[PDB]
């Protein structure tokens, strides 16, 4: 059933300090003594958490929201937390997740559970000294199921402890793309209250497809009733001793170091102060004294957007690649494809060419990109002069038949066709020039049948001495060499054109958001800042002008003495008139150069030991 | 432009449908030779009809070129080769004259009996197998009577009508015209004259004339035993009791004269029926050690088209044993392939004659030969000695696993080899001499047979049993002497191929006697004489020969190492009887 419980005291919330805690593995890729620098969903060092205890009762379990992934922390002795809710509604109108932790097995569900209102789990007898599971109010039923998980059957003490809290629980929860991503870790503690220092790399404990919407969670605890407390279910019990801190993750980038041992040992907070601004910068944990300006003042945007023109036709590569019949190297078959969508995986990835180079562009980064126009020149060679059809390459098809620019842009693909045109007898319908007056132009054609004189005497369209047909006839037969065998040879080229991108890569064009730090993506090329209305880009979707502002701005100014000296940095506004500062501090001083906070100006003038401009010049004494 | 260019041009339109042609003729000779039809005869007849009209076409146009103007020595090599005249120099009518000549000289060669007894069928037989005095020197005089005595006015006739030629080829004599075959101009330290081919032949054959002696003395000797009334103690041997129809080998002799005859000798006709090996293996193990040499794979179109096993009783095709190379990058073998070691050393032999022709494929068409016309048999026989080895044999799993080698096993197969390998050539080097001679015309014609006799009885040894007027003409009784073949190959063939047996066992790093020698897994000796194989016929022989061996010329010192235990054998066997021939002793 479903029981409210009452006679409980209310109390204002609490809220603490995170010492350097919510460290969990990035990825699943083994480093060992090295400094990484990665962007993703943490906790921001020294940040405000919440905190809840259990003890007056305060049986306090609200429903809080699950924005971007929690940071639980829990210091226990008796396990008095027994599981977590997930979901957005909990009233069995919307698909929930319950994660629960009984004395016999672990239980993940997915269903549509009709939530109590004040779920709870109320386990004593005097005559034996023996803790059993009694009560189960969580939820009224479950109609739909979809995913359903039982762990391996166990014991669990369920006996209360008069000492302190020796467990500490560290879980990181996370909803992407539809899984739910938990990083568990447990530490043993020895201590009265507060959040211990000190480092912990959490490591990942499952990842469970669910594919469900999570907007609130809840927190299921544990009751202990027994003859020392009289009353009705709602009166009859009492809560245990127990405490945990609630984080949320936010879009940080962090400085991890990997030791020889492969493990996290330290990590840093990147866009958290100047000093750290700039230990992330020269990725080490040590900056010597100096000058610098890492970037501007703080920031890390939001979110990544990208914008590409939409075209919904499949593009036609099955009238090309899968053609009746090609024409002669001499007069090669020309095409040109634009206002389409390409994909170039299947393409690269049919398994079935013999050659296939690209030159200029990555075979694989080509597949997400915004091209003009391209050309699909096609014929058919025999298989010694295939190497031949490459920039620079130099011979009688490259002299003669197709010539190819230095400067290429696209990609070369052949394939054996030995099945198709090869008759017995000699397929003598393909030709190729031979004699010419002179080489050709890159993307050059011509057909001229005029007979070549290598003689003195003009014949007058007629062979003889010194007068020779130009085009010769290649001879295809089954039973000739792999080196003389028909090769069938496509080229594309890709041409790239101040109008606007005609052919693009399949992908997708998210909302675009203005006046936020996001990274956008405009017909392929990459940016990050703030997108204003009025450098500047033309959107696909709209046709209209957004300017670029870089986020934040302000040339900002980093004085140190050395990681090794002190910790004392100097901060310096270089267009700021002594606003828009970290914290106004102290030693003040205004200069030509700008506004410099926390170094000390003295009447005397020493040897310069750190420049700073306009003859100012600091270090730092006792 | 300048006349070599206009030389360049004419090749590169000429190499293009040259290809052509030869691929087509070539094709239409290999189902007329799988699969034999009057059809086929016709398309076969057609496609050279063609390809020989195409040949004159062209060598007609090229006669305009001049040779004088071209300095790029790689394109006067194939104008030489192509500025080739020839038999159009002779009148019509005497040209029909000649054809006429040859086709009734191959026709009567073809067509000879004794009896009804015929050559092939039986003649051969009894002249190895008859083991009877008066057999033997029956059917020898019949087949010299009937042959000889017929063929002596078509081969004067003959032999005036081609030293009119060649002279009028501007040539001193039609051997001349042979020996221009060995010739190489225009590169200094390298340079040969066609005056230079008569002479360094003589010596080498002086070198191992005691060789030879002391082999014939033995053999004398050992032959005392059987027939003991027509064998002389110091004379030549009669002609007729060499186990051949003219002594060219004597390998059938082996029978008679073994040293020690209780030794088996080697045989893995049992081992390959136990293994039952499937007409197929064969190859797979002669590509598997010319692989492990270091030399290239098999095409995969030489593993379908080609035929290695007879058709069946229901298409029959003639397959002596032949290595085609069709052009245009196709590559074929010819065989009736049986279980015994014989068709093994001969597919090996085959492979290696493949893997020739693969090598200088690169080159343009009129220069994919060899360096002359003895490389190619030789490059196709050390594959032969070096896998006839007992240790290669016992590395397959065919030979024993615990075999012991004797050295009397040894002496014998050395003895059986000898008397085919060195054999051979005096009679060789007496018949070209004898030939060249005729051709000079220095001998009478009325001294033909008193010559030919006397050079047999000095310099080969042999004597004939009964005398012989000037009507007979026993020489023409040869295929070669008949059908206008040069014959000094034989003998440049085997000098050639111990030359490169020893260089390539020097640069395998291999110890002990030459005849134990192999050559696999050698990567060096691979690349070696892969170096010599890719040139062709660009580079001249000699710079060719210099890439392998190191010497400008040929040297028969290794054939020489090559027998020197059975050379010691012999003379410890001989120091007791005679050594040498009476000239003056005659049967009658
Ligand atoms: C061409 O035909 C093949 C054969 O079925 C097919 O797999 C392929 O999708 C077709 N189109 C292209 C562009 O290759
Ligand atoms: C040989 O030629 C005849 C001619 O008709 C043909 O019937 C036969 O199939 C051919 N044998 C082959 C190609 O093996
Ligand atoms: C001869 O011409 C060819 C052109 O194919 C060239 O490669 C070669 O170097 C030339 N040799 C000489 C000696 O001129
Ligand atoms: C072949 O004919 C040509 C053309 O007259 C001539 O120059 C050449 O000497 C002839 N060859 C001979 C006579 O060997
Ligand atoms: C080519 O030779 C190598 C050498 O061992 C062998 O592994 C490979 O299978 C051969 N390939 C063909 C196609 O013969
Ligand atoms: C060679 O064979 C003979 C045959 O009896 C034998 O006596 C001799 O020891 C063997 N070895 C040598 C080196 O002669
Ligand atoms: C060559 O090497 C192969 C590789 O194991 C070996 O099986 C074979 O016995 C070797 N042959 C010789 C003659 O060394
Ligand atoms: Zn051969």
């Amino acid at each position: 059933q479903c029981v409210n419980l009452t006679t409980r005291t209310q109390l204002p919330p609490a809220y603490t300090n995170s010492f350097t805690r919510g460290v969990y593995y990035p990825d699943k890729v083994f480093r060992s003594s090295v400094l990484h620098s990665t962007q993703d969903l943490f906790l921001p060092f020294f940040s405000n958490v919440t905190w809840f205890h259990a003890i007056t009762k305060r049986f306090d379990n609200p429903v809080l929201p699950f924005n971007d992934g929690v940071y639980f922390a829990s210091t226990e002795k008796s396990n008095i937390i027994r599981g977590w809710i997930f979901g957005t509604t909990l009233d069995s109108k919307t698909q929930s997740l319950l994660i629960v932790n009984n004395a016999t097995n672990v239980v993940i569900k997915v269903c549509e559970f009709q939530f109590c209102n004040d779920p709870f789990l109320g386990v004593y007898h005097k005559n034996n000294k023996s803790w059993m599971e009694s009560e189960f109010r969580v939820y009224s039923s479950a109609n739909n199921c979809t995913f359903e998980y039982v762990s391996q059957p166990f014991l669990m003490d369920l006996e209360g402890k008069q000492g302190n809290f020796k467990n500490l629980r560290e879980f990181v929860f996370k909803n992407i793309d539809g899984y739910f991503k938990i990083y568990s870790k447990h530490t043993p503690i020895n201590l009265v209250r507060d959040l211990p220092q000190g480092f912990s790399a959490l490591e990942p404990l499952v990842d469970l497809p669910i594919g469900i919407n999570i907007t609130r969670f809840q927190t299921l605890l544990a009751l202990h009733r027994s003859y020392l407390t009289p009353g009705d279910s709602s009166s009859g019990w009492t809560a245990g001793a127990a405490a945990y801190y609630v984080g949320y993750l936010q879009p940080r980038t962090f400085l991890l170091k990997y030791n020889e041992n492969g493990t996290i040992t330290d990590a840093v907070d990147c866009a958290l102060d100047p000093l750290s601004e700039t230990k992330c910068t020269l990725k080490s944990f040590t900056v010597e004294k100096g000058i610098y300006q890492t970037s501007n003042f703080r920031v890390q945007p939001t979110e990544s957007i990208v914008r590409f023109p939409n075209i919904t036709n499949l593009c036609p590569f099955g009238e090309v690649f899968n053609a009746t019949r090609f024409a002669s190297v001499y007069a090669w078959n020309r095409k040109r494809i634009s206002n389409c969508v390409a994909d170039y995986s299947v393409l690269y990835n049919s398994a079935s060419f013999s050659t296939f180079k690209c030159y200029g562009v990555s075979p694989t980064k080509l597949n997400d990109l915004c091209f003009t126009n391209v050309y699909a020149d096609s014929f058919v060679i025999r298989g010694d002069e295939v190497r031949q059809i490459a920039p620079g390459q130099t011979g009688k098809i490259a002299d003669y038949n197709y010539k190819l620019p230095d400067d290429f842009t696209g990609c070369v693909i052949a394939w054996n066709s030995n099945n198709l045109d090869s008759k017995v007898g000699g397929n003598y319908n393909y030709l190729y020039r031979l004699f010419r007056k002179s080489n050709l132009k890159p993307f050059e054609r011509d057909i001229s049948t005029e007979i070549y004189q290598a003689g003195s005497t003009p014949c007058n369209g007629v062979e003889g001495f010194n007068c020779y047909f130009p085009l010769q006839s290649y001879g295809f037969q089954p039973t000739y060499g792999v080196g003389y065998q028909p090769y069938r040879v496509v080229v594309l080229s890709f041409e790239l054109l101040h109008a606007p991108a005609t052919v693009c890569g399949p992908k997708k064009s998210t909302n675009l958001v203005k006046n936020k730090c996001v990274n956008f993506n405009f017909n392929g090329l990459t940016g990050t800042g703030v997108l204003t209305e009025s450098d500047a880009v033309r959107d696909p979707q709209t046709l209209e002008i957004l300017d670029i502002t870089p986020c934040s701005f302000g040339g900002v100014s980093v004085i140190t003495p050395g990681t090794n000296t002190s910790n004392q940095v100097a901060v310096l506004y270089q267009d700021v008139n002594c606003w828009r500062v970290y914290s106004t501090g102290s030693n003040v001083f205004q200069t030509r150069a700008g506004c410099l906070i926390g170094a000390e100006h003295v009447n005397n003038s020493y040897e310069c030991d750190i420049p700073i401009g306009a003859g100012i010049c600091a270090s730092y004494q006792t | 432009s300048t006349i070599e260019e206009q030389a360049k041009t004419f090749l590169d339109k000429f190499n293009h449908e040259a290809e052509d042609l030869f691929y087509q003729s070539s094709l239409a000779s290999w189902n007329y030779n799988t699969n034999i039809t009057e059809e086929n005869v016709q398309n076969m007849n057609n496609a050279g009809d063609k390809w020989s009209a195409f040949l004159k076409e062209q060598s007609t146009l090229a006669q305009m070129y001049p040779l004088q103007e071209i300095q790029n020595l790689t394109v006067k090599l194939q104008l030489q080769a192509l500025q080739q005249n020839g038999s159009s120099v002779l009148s019509e009518d005497k040209s029909k004259r000649l054809n006429t000549i040859l086709n009734t000289m191959s026709t009567i060669y073809s067509t000879g009996k004794v009896c009804c007894l015929l050559l092939e069928p039986g003649l051969n037989e009894i002249m190895a197998n008859s083991l009877d005095y008066n057999e033997r020197l029956w059917a020898w005089e019949s087949w010299r009577s009937e042959v000889g005595k017929q063929l002596r006015p078509l081969y004067e006739e003959y032999v005036v009508l081609k030293n009119e030629m060649a002279r009028a080829n501007h040539y001193e004599d039609y051997g001349d015209y042979w020996r221009g075959d060995y010739e190489v101009n225009g590169v200094d330290g390298y340079d040969y004259s066609r005056g230079q081919l008569i002479e360094d032949v003589e010596h080498t054959f002086e070198e191992i004339k005691p060789l030879y002696e002391h082999l014939h003395a033995y053999v004398r000797a050992k032959l005392m035993n059987a027939y003991p009334s027509y064998i002389s103690p110091i004379g030549c041997l009669p002609a007729h009791l060499l186990g051949d129809m003219w002594g060219r080998f004597w390998t059938n002799l082996y029978s008679l004269t073994v040293p020690f005859g209780q030794k088996p000798n080697i045989d893995v006709t049992d081992a390959m029926v136990d293994q039952a090996w499937d007409a197929q293996r064969i190859f797979k193990e002669a590509e598997k050690f010319f692989v492990s040499v270091g030399l290239p794979n098999m095409t995969q179109g030489f593993w379908e088209n080609s035929m290695l096993t007879d058709p069946g009783n229901v298409q029959k095709a003639v397959c002596h044993p032949t290595a085609w190379d069709l052009g245009k990058g196709d590559f074929r073998i010819l065989m009736c392939t049986k279980v015994t070691m014989d068709d093994f050393l001969t597919a090996h032999h085959e492979m290696g004659h493949i893997q020739y022709d693969m090598a200088y494929a690169a080159q343009p068409f009129l220069l994919r030969n060899g360096a002359n016309e003895g490389f190619h048999e030789a490059v196709g026989e050390i594959m032969s000695l070096s896998a006839a080895t007992p240790k290669h044999l016992k590395s397959i799993g065919l030979l024993s696993p615990d075999f012991q080698e004797d050295n009397e096993t040894e002496i014998n197969f050395l003895l059986k080899q000898a008397l085919t390998i060195v054999g051979t050539l005096p009679f060789t080097y007496m018949l070209e001499k004898w030939r060249w001679m005729v051709f000079k015309g220095e001998i009478p014609k009325d001294q033909w047979m008193k010559k030919w006799w006397e050079m047999k009885r000095e310099i080969v040894g042999v004597v004939e049993p009964v005398p012989h007027d000037e009507t007979y003409c026993d020489p023409a009784s040869l295929f070669h002497v008949s059908n206008d073949y040069s014959f000094i190959r034989y003998y440049t063939r085997t000098l050639y191929q111990f030359q490169f047996q020893e260089a390539l066992c020097q640069a395998a790093k291999h110890e002990g006697p030459l005849h134990k020698c192999d050559i696999s897994n050698s990567t060096e000796a691979g690349q070696k004489l892969f170096n010599m194989l890719r040139l062709g016929k660009s580079e001249p022989w000699t710079l060719a020969l210099e890439n392998v061996v190191g010497a400008k010329n040929m040297n028969v010192r290794p054939l020489l190492n090559y027998f020197e235990p059975l050379f010691t054998w012999l003379k410890d066997q001989n120091k007791n009887s005679f050594v040498g021939w009476s000239t003056d002793w005659s049967p009658y």
